[PDB]
RNA sequence: GAGGACCGAACCGACUAAUGUUGAAAAAUUAGCGGAUGACUUGUGGCUGGGGGUGAAAGGCCAAUCAAACCGGGAGAUAG
RNA sequence: CGCCGGAAGACCAAGGGUUCCUGUCCAACGUUAAUCGGGGCAGGGUGAGUCGACCCCUAAGGCGAGGCCGAAAGGCGUAGUCGAUGGGAAACAGGUUAAUAUUCCUGUACUUGGUGUUACUGCGAAGGGGGGACGGAGAAGGCUAUGUUGGCCGGGCGACGGUUGUCCCGGUUUAAGCGUGUAGGCUGGUUUUCCAGGCAAAUCCGGAAAAUCAAGGCUGAGGCGUGAUGACGAGGCACUACGGUGCUGAAGCAACAAAUGCCCUGCUUCCAGGAAAAGCCUCUAAGCAUCAGGUAACAUCAAAUCGUACCCCAAACCGACACAGGUGGUCAGGUAGAGAAUACCAAGGCGCUUGAGAGAACUCGGGUGAAGGAACUAGGCAAAAUGGUGCCGUAACUUCGGGAGAAGGCACGCUGAUAUGUAGGUGAGGUCCCUCGCGGAUGGAGCUGAAAUCAGUCGAAGAUACCAGCUGGCUGCAACUGUUUAUUAAAAACACAGCACUGUGCAAACACGAAAGUGGACGUAUACGGUGUGACGCCUGCCCGGUGCCGGAAGGUUAAUUG
RNA sequence: UUCCUUGUCGGGUAAGUUCCGACCUGCACGAAUGGCGUAAUGAUGGCCAGGCUGUCUCCACCCGAGACUCAGUGAAAUUG
RNA sequence: UUUAAUGUUUGAUGUUCUAACGUUGACCCGUAAUCCGGGUUGCGGACAGUGUCUGGUGGGUAGUUUGACUGGGGCGGUCUC
RNA sequence: GCCCGUU
RNA sequence: GCAUCCGUAGCUCAGCUGGAUAGAGUACUCGGCUCGGACCGAGCGGCGGAGGUUCGAAUCCUCCCGGAUGCACCA
């Protein structure tokens, strides 16, 4: 449910917020959290590697199963709860024999619903299988790119991956951006969409709610001088040459991608 | 107003003290110049 | 830098006294023929 | 009982005027002024090192020094 | 006599290092003199099982056996080991020195270990589990610190009219510990059986099932009792080197008000979703088994070492100075007040290390001003003016929130009555009930106490001082809160939410690195980087010749190589 | 953003090179190095009005700190 | 000039293979260890990657150059016969 | 395929 | 004020054949189709001025006039 906010400030005209009432009002189960300290975008050598990273709120790191791999034992889902650390929510389920665990929570899934992973699972949202087991033309998320890693596309809020063929010891995969991927037919994939559709229809609304997620301001090249940025300089506003980045290597259309091993893997680019 | 040295003992020893040019090459090359000139205070120091 | 001045060894940058482009009420009115 | 909400001390800042300009002070004082639950402010410790750092970007700041810090050396550079 | 009193008082950390106290000296130092001093010289002074460090445990980060990488020097990093600004046992009141005191003395306490004796007993970890253990904002209730008034006790009867009273001044203080368990907060309790989980095991944690009970447990300020037949105590008496010293000592209660402190690491709510490890509790493995070990009582022993003076918003620290500067934490009295604002005061501390006269111009900081009222000037610069609470009232425009405290106006002191002090707040006695106590009902003494109306009355003036918005009309720019040229520029510049293009399939693009590696990210296209534009509303037209980028492969030209 | 230019017309003033409204002859505006609007906001730029005033006509007097005299201490820039 | 036949051959493209090499897949051990090494297996596979040589691109970075006369420099003009 | 007008 | 490029038929523009010869579209005129356009067939209509070289100039020189473009900076 998305809500608008009442413009009793000029920080609160545009805020558009979405609120979910099902999440756990509560705290976080203890036995699955890490400490998740921040680095400013700084590497081991001290220096800033990644710009406009910083600040933000305190987050502690919940350990979620990418990998589903506790086959034949069915889990109910407990509770929905807050990730701070991802666009998506996370699921607590509790297996037969008592064991907890986070999960990416899918679509439509509510609490005391019936999960369960391993090869001869049933065809419904929430079940994790191998993708040879996987009719062809299903949606399905968390998919792994080898087999036994654990799951690594389509992740975050809303999204998904539709398989398209089955052809040998290989599926193609209709990847989110539009690219065909060919991933052996061994590797899982979990039945479903990603939860948290609407994740993208909110607005921060002021400069500050930027800053509590822990992005700092940019600043434009054209407003630099010409010793810090190529683009800088300029008696008033000039601009003058093609537009790069702060190391002068052509943006806005220039190809980047050079991985001469994966190519085969790869059917059709996106567009 | 404020100035530039603001004294802190720790801060002190920990940057120009004993242990710290002992610690690499070049701080203990600046020793071997401090006792080739003969001086009385080697390090910064207590 | 005047690092070892024996009339005033307690300042090392004394430009900001006599020099008249230094000091704090120089005003680039003073500057006008240009 | 929400808010980069309002008035206003502490606290943080520096828009105007006068004084001062061999000053009480190598940038302040007095009278007004702005923010004042936040992109706030502050203590202690830590990390980034010079064609490098850091920069809500002014060539700003990096120990009263910055369109390339300081110290030592090449070095008695060269100077129609 | 004057000044400060949310400090210009008191206590510390940091930093300094003898500046502390006593005697003595006045050359130099002190912006003057100096008999004085943070100056010279000599002597003295810092007492701890409980305060702090050290210690045990970790954060960011550092170093890092082997290892990986690098012309050399070295770089990164595993196991580890360090690293507080965080977690971890325990003491209070009174007295005392010229100078130290939670350290000495008096009184009364507490903690952790070692050893020994007695009684009983499954003890054991580098392993498992629990706990420690955590955000912002807001609201209310119960309390205390503390204050005020009364009562009580001691003293007083007033330099000038009055002052035996509804009069004046002073005092009315008491801890940790131990005992009791209240306002409040959280949670169902117990027994039995079983199980793909907790790297093996487990009686512990997690899960399942069944039976049974209507209660149980955990947490917790304050109060009360004890500590205390003590200590302190206004004063009085006795000596004195007139600095001080010795002895004795009355009352020592109640009501009301009340925190930013405590209950509260709570409760409610929101999204931006809020450290770690040990001490602590518990489970077992290898193992040992009349051992060792564990638990309780008692006795005994130990608790080392280092810091402790003094200054600390400053004449002792950072500023060359006895320099209108800078510097983190803690304590927070009275009257008026919304208040930690402001004015005057208390405790306490000071009068700022040149003075004495005179009363010219001119300069600085202020007060007042006939008639006029922006005529001044680049420009109302600077001054002057507005200023509080309650109530009435308030336009265009608008994104429906605003605009708005728009504008403008009225009331405001004191005394009496309503009402010998009201509405409200607090609540003793008495009575009743039980659960017999820190309980409930009734009851209202005493204390506290607005706001309003009516009548009267004084002044030129009642928000009387300090304190405390000038208002309105039109228009450029930027949406807005923010940020910036430390020391001549705060803005229309930068940033911003929003928009678009483009790159990127994860060993991602990209960035720092000869490399190893690290950041991006323990993220995965609703994600991440780069570039431009800059809320929102209505929109964003035509040109691919030039330069760039993307796609294409026929043909032409074309390197090393071959010869 | 307009050189010519204080363009021309209208409003405001006794009188307006600035301001506000319009005209179009745009030296040399123009659509995301955005175009045109826009409530609220600004120590932002321009203009007008009321109130208020030593800003001024045009200054006068008073209260303090210096300046002046006495005693003590005792500089500086500059200089054939 | 023109073609086919036999014998013999290298280059091109294509298809599989595994054994070099890769693995920032899984498991076991050194081992109290998300490093590293070894072992087992899976997936890639003579590709990728790296060294030497070589063509292109390359203000990302560096070293420099950018004349003189002149009724001041610049602009214009001039520079030899 | 195109093929306006008429004070 | 300096520098550069242009003045050709009524109008808008080519021609520099390196000196020996002036064209195109439109306009205009005549005839036809049907009253007028449109349409069809024919035609007419001249190197900015003033000198100089030259056997000879629209062309090459020198000056003048007119029209555009750029520049006029540091104080
Ligand atoms: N870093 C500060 C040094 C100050 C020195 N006395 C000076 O005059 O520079
Ligand atoms: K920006
Ligand atoms: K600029
Ligand atoms: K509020
Ligand atoms: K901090
Ligand atoms: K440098
Ligand atoms: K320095
Ligand atoms: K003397
Ligand atoms: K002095
Ligand atoms: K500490
Ligand atoms: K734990
Ligand atoms: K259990
Ligand atoms: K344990
Ligand atoms: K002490
Ligand atoms: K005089
Ligand atoms: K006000
Ligand atoms: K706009
Ligand atoms: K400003
Ligand atoms: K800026
Ligand atoms: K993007
Ligand atoms: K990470
Ligand atoms: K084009
Ligand atoms: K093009
Ligand atoms: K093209
Ligand atoms: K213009
Ligand atoms: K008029
Ligand atoms: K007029
Ligand atoms: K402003
Ligand atoms: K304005
Ligand atoms: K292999
Ligand atoms: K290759
Ligand atoms: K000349
Ligand atoms: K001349
Ligand atoms: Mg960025
Ligand atoms: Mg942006
Ligand atoms: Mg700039
Ligand atoms: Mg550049
Ligand atoms: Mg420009
Ligand atoms: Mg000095
Ligand atoms: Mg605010
Ligand atoms: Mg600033
Ligand atoms: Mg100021
Ligand atoms: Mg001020
Ligand atoms: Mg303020
Ligand atoms: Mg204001
Ligand atoms: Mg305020
Ligand atoms: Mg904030
Ligand atoms: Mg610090
Ligand atoms: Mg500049
Ligand atoms: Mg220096
Ligand atoms: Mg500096
Ligand atoms: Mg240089
Ligand atoms: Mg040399
Ligand atoms: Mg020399
Ligand atoms: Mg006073
Ligand atoms: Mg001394
Ligand atoms: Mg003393
Ligand atoms: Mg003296
Ligand atoms: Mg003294
Ligand atoms: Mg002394
Ligand atoms: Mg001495
Ligand atoms: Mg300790
Ligand atoms: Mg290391
Ligand atoms: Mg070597
Ligand atoms: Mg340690
Ligand atoms: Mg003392
Ligand atoms: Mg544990
Ligand atoms: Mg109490
Ligand atoms: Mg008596
Ligand atoms: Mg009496
Ligand atoms: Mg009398
Ligand atoms: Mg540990
Ligand atoms: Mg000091
Ligand atoms: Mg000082
Ligand atoms: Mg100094
Ligand atoms: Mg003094
Ligand atoms: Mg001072
Ligand atoms: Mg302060
Ligand atoms: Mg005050
Ligand atoms: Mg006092
Ligand atoms: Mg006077
Ligand atoms: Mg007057
Ligand atoms: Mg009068
Ligand atoms: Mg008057
Ligand atoms: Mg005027
Ligand atoms: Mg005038
Ligand atoms: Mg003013
Ligand atoms: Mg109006
Ligand atoms: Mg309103
Ligand atoms: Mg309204
Ligand atoms: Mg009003
Ligand atoms: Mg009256
Ligand atoms: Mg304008
Ligand atoms: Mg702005
Ligand atoms: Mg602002
Ligand atoms: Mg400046
Ligand atoms: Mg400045
Ligand atoms: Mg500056
Ligand atoms: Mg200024
Ligand atoms: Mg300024
Ligand atoms: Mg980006
Ligand atoms: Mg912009
Ligand atoms: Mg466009
Ligand atoms: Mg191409
Ligand atoms: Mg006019
Ligand atoms: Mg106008
Ligand atoms: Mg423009
Ligand atoms: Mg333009
Ligand atoms: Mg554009
Ligand atoms: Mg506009
Ligand atoms: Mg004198
Ligand atoms: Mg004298
Ligand atoms: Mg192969
Ligand atoms: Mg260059
Ligand atoms: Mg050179
Ligand atoms: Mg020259
Ligand atoms: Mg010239
Ligand atoms: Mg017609
Ligand atoms: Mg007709
Ligand atoms: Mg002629």
């Amino acid at each position: 449910a998305v809500v608008k906010c009442k413009p009793t400030s000029p920080g609160r005209r545009h805020v558009v917020k979405v609120v979910n009432p099902e999440l756990h009002k509560g705290k976080p189960f203890a036995p699955l959290l890490e400490k998740n300290s921040k680095s400013g975008g700084r590497n081991n050598n001290g220096r800033i590697t990644t710009r406009h990273i910083g600040g933000g709120h305190k987050q502690a790191y919940r350990i979620v199963d990418f990998k589903r791999n506790k086959d034949g034992i069915p889990a109910v889902v407990e509770r929905l709860e807050y990730d701070p650390n991802r666009s998506a929510n996370i699921a607590l389920v509790l297996y037969k024999d008592g064991e907890r665990r986070y999960i990416l929570a899918p679509k439509g899934l509510k609490a005391g619903d019936q999960i369960q992973s391993g090869v001869d699972a049933a065809i419904k949202p929430g079940n994790t299988l191998p993708m040879r087991n996987i009719p062809v033309g299903s949606t399905v998320h968390n998919v792994e790119m080898k087999p036994g890693k654990g799951g690594q596309l389509a992740r975050s809020a809303g999204t998904y991956v539709q398989i398209v063929a089955r052809d040998g010891a290989y599926v193609t995969l209709r990847l989110r951006s539009g690219e065909m991927r060919k991933v052996e037919a061994d590797c899982r994939a979990t039945l479903g969409e990603v939860g948290n559709a609407e994740h993208m229809l909110r607005v921060l609304g002021k400069a500050g709610a930027a800053r509590w997620r822990g992005v700092r301001p940019t600043v434009r090249g054209t407003a630099m001088n010409p010793v810090d940025h190529p683009h800088g300089g300029g008696e008033g506003r000039n601009f003058g040459k093609h537009p790069v980045t702060p190391w002068g290597v052509q943006t806005k259309g220039k190809k980047t991608r050079s991985n001469k091993r994966t190519d085969k893997f790869i059917v059709r680019r996106r567009s | 107003m404020k100035r530039t040295f603001q004294p802190s003992v720790l801060k002190r020893n920990r940057s120009h003290g004993f242990r710290a040019r002992m610690a690499t090459k070049n701080g203990r090359q600046v020793l071997a110049r401090r006792r080739a000139k003969g001086r009385a205070r080697l390090t910064v120091s207590k | 830098m005047e690092n070892n001045s024996r009339t005033m060894p307690h300042i090392r940058r004394t430009t900001h006294i006599m020099k008249f482009a230094h000091r704090n009420s120089f005003d680039f009115h003073f500057f006008n023929a240009r």
